[PDB]
């Protein structure tokens, strides 16, 4: 069937456990797709309102289109070993 | 009148390879 | 299941082809059975073999779960864990498959010894199929190191004219370079007690001790891409090799590399990684365009080939050493890409032209569509697929590679779109003299592209155009594979 | 005319003037080939190909702009 | 096989020279000259940009904060 | 009907590629023809739905690309830019197509050469409906590919395959920048699409909008062959005639023509890369009719014509009017494709092939429908009033003067010299060949006969199309308040209405006077006094007329410094790198140590007593010497070896 993320953070962990380690590792990466999924969701009713509203684009879709470059540095794949390896508190 | 094309030696040695006035075939 | 099917199998078919080829040596002085058609049922016995062991990975692949993270038939024998991720998977399969064609392509253009070649061929192939499936530091550079003892044997008995020349750089400049990258494993094994993929990928070194691990790895890997400047044994093995030995070195022997970089250097080395990337893309860089320069003023047909290959592969490093995954995705493709265009280069330049001809020098070829317009077809293709052009593997594993090189660094990376022109330059004026004015005076009029021959060069072409018109064939595999290498934290 | 040597050069376009001898015979089937799978082009045509700007009502984007802000 | 090429000696010669040029070069002023610039200068000068635009272009997204057309027009005479 | 459109030519392709050693030539020839007129057919259907009617169409094969947040689909969408440009295109297409098959009924290879054309013109429709810019590179890169085939399809002619070459490299250097504005695309808004980067336009950074349109500024150079990389342009000339009235009227020399006015959502919002359009542009439309006017050759005369007239859609774009570059490049297409179609009618009629106007002459009688094809489309092209030139040239012209900034007035008389240049080399061309007392044997002019009908059929079509078409069509384009929204303009950069209701009446009819009172005088010249033309005489007239012969000696620079430097850096390179330090430190150096240092050791091995007995006393100093010593034995023993 459709698995599902096991929500596990490194900071709940001690990765002396392999199988707790592989777990957050995991779940980052599946947060990730899914903010890459709706940065595409969100770039598709651009691409709609676009289409339709003509020369009336800049004001139809001005929301859609500031939420998109808002969202387009941070909604791609960052890997798993940025956050693993470093603290940020620290 | 004629003259040959840049970066062309007026002369050069590898060994016994024979020297020879460099012909720019084009012209003949 | 694996590795064990794929090492006993082989083993047993490497015993079968010597006990029969051996049992008559015995001052017999008899004249045999199988010695004749040139050993045809050893040939075909091994011919054989070769396709088997494609069977074995697609068993393995039918299991193979795209939505799973992590490696997959984990397996232990011979005291080693062997696995496989998306990474891994493509490149067995794509160096299983030239398996047969390295055979193929050497079916009747042997002086003799068929038994001996074919042996070697199939051991050249699992060694370094072996070597994507292996789980440890120490694990990989024995199967990196190990197919030297063959190679080195191959090229000096059926090489060309100056194959002498050619087996001592191939030896020398290979296990000169990888012992540098054993004295970075054997330095994992000495402060962490493991060399294990999974173990070693999760410890952080101190940033000085990174770099030297780097420096080592990078020595071997850089020689073995080639990269500048330690490129010079490239085209001279390429040219003296035979011809399977050409099409195993420039469709897998190569690749190892961009992996050595997967699992030896991005996981474990991340924080020196991106230290080293600009030192990276500037080395990569000046490979790409001096070799596009150089290759221009190339007089040997499979010494052109040789140095057009240093090009894409510097475009390939380039790729993976990008932290994004329109990088890693491009870089991979272009490595499957060029790891069927470029042996396809090679059988219509050092397959077709020198079994006919032997010689390689481009003075004596011109004008060959008057009397060779099937070998032109596929030249003219093969051309357009070697320079990157649209519909074809090369072009989305090149324009991925640079854009992702682009989005890694904006000023130094946009150097990479040269490889457009550059690739082209080279290739095209080869190619449009070969085809070009009236057909040779130095040629005698000869038949044409065979059936053998056809049939290499055609499932050269379909898996690069299959891949250059729907890569999510590939990318679908490497998607989550790929996402664990990058490094980054955004806050 | 003059000598196009076609004992053994036979490339896929022709080589220097060549009609086959069953060349209306030929013909026919390429252009019933032709005619067949060029009507198909227009069936998947016709059922693939849409209206881009008739897709979602205005009504239906002045909520995207709204929820999206 | 039955030798289809005219083999032409001044081909092999020309042939055997371009393949044999490293017997011949000489380390000299000239060499030297370009030794330098294409080991040194020039990887010196991807050398510079690559480490001073590390991280200086954000260039992802990157928006506009400044007007392009002017408002008023102010003549010429 | 979209699918119909798009890949029927590619279905013509395939059939004479493959399929021509079977159905013979004759057969091939119009199967091939038959694909294009049904592009025809659904292409003018189509223009009803969309142009008249505001409907739009697109097909979605399947995804082409699915890297993360890239996603790049097989999609190819028809809208009104889009469909405009289909009509030049297509239509161009069919009579070129029903052209050659009487054009090259002499040739040996027919299949191939309608193989080639008919791919082209697949690679053209791919470029121009691609729904993204990856899309319309893969009809980009093809159409280079097909041109190299049919420039160099004279394959035995040493001429035509450098020529090939020429045009491949020089466009693929265009496409280096191509591909480099496609990365930055990505990396600045994630997508090729456009509907997604069209929609940005406004807030994007102007430098990351800069940067990306100099790339595409750059490839548009290479195809349109504006000044810098229009070399290869005349090269083109080796094809067959049908290839140059099809390349250079309704195709590549209009690719980054299109490629500009496709990317103008983004385009308004750079003035600085609109100003650099308006001077190449304006540049290349001065120099292309001045090399014009001195040139010999038939069709590099028409060759040139066309490189100064796709400079005039050139500056028309740089002034932000996108509506006035489509509707000239679609007159274009019609009148320099008859001209063409034309020009090879002559080559053929004459018995000795010539293609020099200096052995032509007396013409106009023995072929009087050819004279007439060249003369309405001469007239078309001099933007006589009431002819379709004249409605889309003259109001471009007066659109430099009606923007009222420096570079507008300016460009403004390099394109005011342009059309007086475009009425004095079609003249001197017309005159040459057709009014010209007779240059050629007698036996010639008794054997020129006018060619059959197929040849004849395009050229009346292009013909009309010539006298009405630009009438008709431009209240379409050209119309006030007409809705194109494919082509944006920004409402700070419209300039239609001053250029209407501000100019003086005296440039209004200016380029007439001087095209038409020029044209006279140097008629006049010829045929009274002609001994003014005998430049030979005087030097300063030979230099100038030897400068400009020689297309202001671009060739020659580009041949002998750039390409030459080119070759030779490899060659120092090849010498100096790999065959050079990289053996030094190499093979070849390491023998040599080696070897110097095995010679030493080999005489060290001999029985000799008292060679072992001194050095087993002299090691005995390692133990009486303090260890800080160690690095002074290290190096006195290195000098030993010396
Ligand atoms: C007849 C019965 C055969 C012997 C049965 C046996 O137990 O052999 C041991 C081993 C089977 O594997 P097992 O021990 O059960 O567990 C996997 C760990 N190797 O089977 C083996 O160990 C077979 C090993 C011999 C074949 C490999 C020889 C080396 C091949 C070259 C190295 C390739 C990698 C570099
Ligand atoms: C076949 C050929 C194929 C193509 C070959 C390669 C061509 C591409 C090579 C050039 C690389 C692309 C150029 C992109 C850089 C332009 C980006 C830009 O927007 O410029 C400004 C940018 C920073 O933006 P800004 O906001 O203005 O700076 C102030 C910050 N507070 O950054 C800057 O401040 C300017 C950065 C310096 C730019 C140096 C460009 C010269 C590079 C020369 C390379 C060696 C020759
Ligand atoms: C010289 C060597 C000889 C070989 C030369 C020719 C090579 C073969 C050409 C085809 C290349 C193989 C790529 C097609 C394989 C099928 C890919 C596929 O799986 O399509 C799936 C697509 C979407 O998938 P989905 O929605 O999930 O539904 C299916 C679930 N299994 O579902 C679909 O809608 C299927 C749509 C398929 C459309 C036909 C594809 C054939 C190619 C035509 C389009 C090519 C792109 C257009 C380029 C035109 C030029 C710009
Ligand atoms: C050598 C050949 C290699 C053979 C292996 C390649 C196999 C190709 C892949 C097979 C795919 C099977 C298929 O055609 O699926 C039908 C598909 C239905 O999928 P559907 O989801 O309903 O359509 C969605 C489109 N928006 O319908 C489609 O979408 C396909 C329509 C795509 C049309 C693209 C046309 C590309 C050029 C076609 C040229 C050849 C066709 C003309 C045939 C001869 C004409 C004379
Ligand atoms: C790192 C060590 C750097 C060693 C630099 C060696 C420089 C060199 O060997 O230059 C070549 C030179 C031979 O001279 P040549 O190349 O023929 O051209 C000169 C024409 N007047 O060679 C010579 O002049 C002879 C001296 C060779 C000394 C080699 C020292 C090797 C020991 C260190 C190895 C590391
Ligand atoms: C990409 C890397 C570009 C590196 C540019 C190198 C420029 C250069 O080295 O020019 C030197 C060369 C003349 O050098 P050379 O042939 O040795 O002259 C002495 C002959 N007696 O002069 C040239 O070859 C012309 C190079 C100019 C084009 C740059
Ligand atoms: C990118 C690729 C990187 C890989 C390349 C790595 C190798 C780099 C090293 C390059 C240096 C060697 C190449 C140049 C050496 C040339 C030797 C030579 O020509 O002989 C010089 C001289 C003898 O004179 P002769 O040769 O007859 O004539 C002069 C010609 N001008 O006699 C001499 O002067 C030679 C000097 C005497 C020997 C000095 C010995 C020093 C110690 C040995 C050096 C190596 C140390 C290794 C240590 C571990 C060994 C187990
Ligand atoms: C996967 C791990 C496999 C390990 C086993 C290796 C094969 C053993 C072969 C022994 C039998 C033999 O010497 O037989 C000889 C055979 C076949 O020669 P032939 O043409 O019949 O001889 C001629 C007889 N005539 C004249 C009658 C026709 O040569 C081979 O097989 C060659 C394979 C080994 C080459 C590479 C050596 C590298 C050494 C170091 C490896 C790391
Ligand atoms: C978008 C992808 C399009 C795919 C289909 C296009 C049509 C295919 C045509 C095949 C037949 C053909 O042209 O090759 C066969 C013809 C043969 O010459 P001929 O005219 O029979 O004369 C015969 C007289 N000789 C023998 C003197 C030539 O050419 C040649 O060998 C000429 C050499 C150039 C090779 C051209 C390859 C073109 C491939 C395109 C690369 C993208
Ligand atoms: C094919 C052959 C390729 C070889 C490899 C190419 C990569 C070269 C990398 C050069 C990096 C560079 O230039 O870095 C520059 C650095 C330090 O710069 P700085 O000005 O002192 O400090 C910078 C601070 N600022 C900007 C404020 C002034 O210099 C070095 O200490 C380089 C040491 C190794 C080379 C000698
Ligand atoms: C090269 C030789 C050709 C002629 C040189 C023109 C000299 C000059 O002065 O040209 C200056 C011009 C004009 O732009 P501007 O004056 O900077 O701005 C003027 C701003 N308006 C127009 C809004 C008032 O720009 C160029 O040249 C364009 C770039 C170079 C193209 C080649
Ligand atoms: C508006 C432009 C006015 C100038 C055109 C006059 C006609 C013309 O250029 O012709 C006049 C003459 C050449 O005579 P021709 O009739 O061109 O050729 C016939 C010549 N023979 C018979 C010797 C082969 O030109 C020249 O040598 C002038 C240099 C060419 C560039 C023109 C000016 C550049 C600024
Ligand atoms: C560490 C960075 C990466 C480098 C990787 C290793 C490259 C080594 C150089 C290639 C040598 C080669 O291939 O040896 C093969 C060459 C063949 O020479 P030949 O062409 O037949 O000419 C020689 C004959 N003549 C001139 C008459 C035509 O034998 C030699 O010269 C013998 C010297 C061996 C020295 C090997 C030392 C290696 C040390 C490596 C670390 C410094």
């Amino acid at each position: 069937d459709h698995v599902r993320s096991p929500n596990v953070s490194f900071d709940d962990i001690d990765y002396n456990n392999s199988q707790d380690l592989h777990n957050a590792q995991e779940s980052l990466l599946r947060e990730q797709w899914i903010r890459v999924s709706a940065l595409k969701v969100c770039r598709k009713a651009l691409e709609s309102c676009y289409k339709t509203s003509g020369p009336n684009h800049y004001e139809d879709c001005r929301e859609i289109a500031e939420k998109y470059l808002n969202m387009l540095p941070d909604h791609r794949i960052q890997g798993f070993l940025g956050y693993q390896k470093n603290d940020p508190s620290k | 009148k004629s003259f040959l094309p840049h970066f062309i030696p007026k002369n050069y040695s590898y060994g016994d390879y024979p020297r020879l006035k460099p012909e720019n075939l084009q012209k003949r | 299941m694996l590795v064990q099917n794929l090492i006993i199998f082989n083993i047993i078919g490497i015993v079968l082809l010597v006990l029969l080829n051996n049992n008559n040596n015995g001052i017999l002085n008899k004249k045999s059975l199988l010695t004749i058609k040139n050993e045809l049922k050893l040939k075909q016995i091994g011919l054989i073999i070769s396709i088997i062991n494609i069977l074995i990975i697609i068993e393995n692949w039918i299991g193979f779960n795209s939505n799973y993270y992590g490696f997959q038939n984990i397996e232990r024998f011979l005291n080693i864990y062997w696995g496989i991720d998306g990474i891994s998977l493509l490149l067995v399969l794509l160096t299983l498959i030239l398996g047969p064609i390295a055979i193929l392509s050497n079916w009747k253009n042997l002086k003799g010894y068929y038994t001996y070649y074919v042996i070697s061929i199939n051991m050249l192939v699992i060694l370094m199929a072996l070597n994507f499936i292996c789980l440890d530091l120490v694990s990989f550079y024995i199967l990196f190191e190990s197919t030297l003892a063959p190679l080195f044997l191959l090229i000096g008995i059926y090489g060309a004219n100056n194959k002498n020349k050619a087996a001592y750089y191939v030896l020398i400049y290979t296990l000169a370079s990888s012992l540098f990258m054993l004295l970075s494993i054997v330095i994992y094994y000495i402060i962490i007690n493991s060399t294990d993929y999974i173990y070693i990928n999760n410890i952080i070194l101190s940033i000085n001790l990174q770099s030297l691990l780097f420096i080592g790895i990078i020595i071997g890997i850089a020689v073995k891409t080639p990269l500048m400047p330690v490129h010079t044994w490239l085209p001279t093995v390429h040219s003296e090799s035979p011809l399977g030995g050409s099409i195993l070195l420039a469709g897998v022997i190569l690749k190892l590399a961009i992996y050595g970089v997967i699992r030896l250097l991005l996981p474990n080395l991340s924080e020196i990684s991106m230290m080293f990337t600009p030192i990276i893309y500037i080395i990569s860089i000046l490979t790409l365009i001096y070799s596009s320069l150089i290759t221009l003023k190339q007089t040997d047909l499979k010494v052109i080939i040789a140095y057009s290959s240093i090009s894409h592969l510097a475009v390939c490093m380039i790729g993976i050493f990008a932290n994004n995954l329109i990088g890693i995705n491009g870089s991979l493709i272009l490595c499957l890409a060029h790891g069927f265009v470029s042996p396809a280069l090679f059988i219509l330049v050092g397959g077709i032209l020198y079994d006919r001809y032997h010689n390689r020098l481009i003075n004596y070829y011109q004008g060959l569509s008057t009397f060779m317009p099937i070998f032109s077809i596929y030249l003219v293709v093969f051309s357009f697929c070697n320079t990157g052009t649209p519909l074809s593997g090369n072009f989305v594993g090149e324009f991925l590679s640079i854009t992702g090189a682009v989005i890694r660094h904006p000023i130094i990376g946009s150097l990479t779109a040269a490889s457009v022109l550059l690739s082209a330059c080279y290739q095209m004026k080869l190619t449009n003299r070969l085809t070009g004015s009236v057909f040779s005076q130095y040629l005698h009029i000869t038949n044409d592209v065979t059936n053998r021959e056809i049939f290499l060069l055609n499932w050269l072409l379909i898996p690069t155009i299959i891949i250059g018109i729907y890569p999510s064939f590939v990318t679908n595999i490497l998607n989550l594979a790929s996402s664990t290498l990058i490094y980054s934290v955004l806050i | 005319h003059h000598i196009h040597t076609p004992s053994y050069i036979k490339p896929p376009t022709g080589g220097w003037n060549f009609t086959p001898a069953n060349w209306k015979q030929n013909t026919v089937l390429v252009l019933v080939g032709f005619t067949a799978c060029c009507v198909g082009l227009y069936k998947l045509g016709e059922a693939g190909s849409y209206n881009p700007k008739l897709k979602y009502k205005e009504e239906e984007l002045s909520r995207w702009n709204q929820s999206a802000k | 096989g039955p030798h289809l090429l005219r083999e032409d000696a001044s081909f092999q010669r020309y042939g055997q020279l371009r393949d044999n040029l490293a017997t011949y070069w000489k380390f000299n002023r000239k060499a030297a000259r370009n030794v330098f610039i294409f080991l040194v200068a020039v990887p010196a000068g991807l050398g510079y940009l690559a480490y001073n635009y590390e991280g200086k272009t954000p260039f992802v997204g990157k928006r506009r904060t400044e007007p392009i057309f002017e408002q008023d027009y102010v003549p010429r005479k | 009907m979209i699918l119909l459109c798009i890949f029927t030519p590619f279905l013509g392709s395939l059939i004479s590629g493959f399929f021509g050693r079977y159905i013979g030539v004759n057969s091939s020839k119009w199967i091939v023809c038959l694909s294009i007129f049904v592009s025809v057919v659904s292409t003018y259907i189509l223009f009803i739905d969309v142009i008249f009617n505001e409907i739009e169409y697109t097909y979605n094969i399947m995804n082409w690309l699915n890297v993360e947040y890239l996603v790049v689909d097989w999609s190819f969408t028809i809208d009104k830019l889009s469909v405009s440009m289909l009509v030049p295109v297509v239509t161009v297409s069919f009579l070129v197509h029903l052209y050659s098959v009487s054009y090259m009924s002499h040739d040996p290879h027919q299949q191939r050469f309608f193989s080639y054309l008919s791919m082209f013109t697949f690679a053209m429709i791919v470029l121009v409906t691609g729904d993204n810019y990856l899309i319309l590179f893969v009809g980009w890169e093809f159409i280079g590919v097909a041109s190299y085939l049919l420039i160099s399809f004279w394959f035995t002619r040493f001429n035509a395959v450098k020529s090939g070459l020429s045009a491949l490299l020089i466009n693929r250097f265009g496409d280096a920048l191509l591909v480099l504005g496609l990365s930055y695309l990505v990396l600045v808004t994630g997508s090729v699409n456009y509907n997604t980067v069209f929609a940005l336009g406004s807030y994007l950074d102007v430098n990351m909008i800069t940067v990306i349109l100099i790339c595409f500024l750059v490839a548009s150079m290479a195809k349109s062959a504006q000044l810098g990389l229009h070399s290869w342009l005349l090269l083109a000339m080796e094809g067959p005639t049908p290839v140059s009235s099809l390349l250079h009227a309704a195709c590549l020399v209009i690719a980054g023509v299109f490629l500009l006015m496709r990317s103008s959502p983004l385009l308004e919002y750079t003035p600085i890369v609109l100003l650099l359009i308006l001077w190449l542009g304006g540049l290349s439309t001065l120099i292309s009719g001045l090399i014009a006017m001195v040139s010999n050759d038939i069709k590099k005369i028409i060759a040139l014509s066309t490189m100064s007239q796709v400079g005039i859609m050139m500056i028309a774009i740089g002034v932000s009017c996108y509506n006035l570059a489509l509707f000239h490049l679609i007159c274009h297409s019609f009148f320099k494709a008859l001209l063409f179609m034309s020009a090879g009618s002559v080559i053929h009629s004459i018995i000795s092939e010539y293609q020099d106007i200096r052995m032509y002459g007396g013409f106009r009688q023995f072929i009087p429908l050819a004279y007439t094809c060249i003369f309405i489309a001469s007239l078309s092209l001099m933007a006589i009033p009431g002819l379709t030139g004249f409605y889309s040239k003259d109001i471009i012209i007066e659109s430099m003067y009606g923007e009222y900034t420096f570079s507008g007035f300016i460009i403004y008389w390099f394109a005011l010299i342009s059309a007086t240049c475009t009425s004095l080399y079609s003249i001197r061309l017309i005159y040459y060949t057709f009014l010209n007392n007779p240059n050629s044997p007698k036996y010639i002019y008794i054997n020129l006969k006018e060619n059959d009908i197929v040849l004849i059929t395009p050229m009346i079509i292009l013909t009309i199309l010539s006298i009405f078409g630009g009438y008709l069509l431009r209240d379409i384009y050209l119309g006030m308040g007409s809705p194109f929204n494919e082509l944006f303009i920004h409402p700070n950069n419209l300039s239609l209405i001053e250029t209407e209701f501000s100019l003086p009446s005296i440039l209004k009819v200016l380029p007439l006077i001087t095209g038409l009172g020029g044209g006279l005088i140097l008629l006049l010249i010829y045929e009274f006094n002609y001994s003014l033309f005998l430049v030979y005489n005087n030097k300063n007239l030979s230099k100038l007329y030897s400068f400009f012969n020689q297309k202001i000696m671009f060739d020659q620079l580009l041949n002998n410094l750039i390409l030459r430097s080119g070759l030779n850096i490899g060659w120092l390179l090849n010498v100096h790198i790999d065959r050079g330090i990289l053996q030094l430190f190499g093979p070849l150096g390491l023998w040599k140590l080696s070897t110097f240092i095995s010679s030493k050791l080999n005489k060290l091995v001999f029985l000799n007593i008292g060679f072992i007995l001194e050095i087993i006393v002299l090691s005995w100093l390692l133990i009486v010497f303090k260890v800080s010593l160690l690095k002074y034995i290290l190096l006195l023993i290195i000098f030993i070896i010396l």
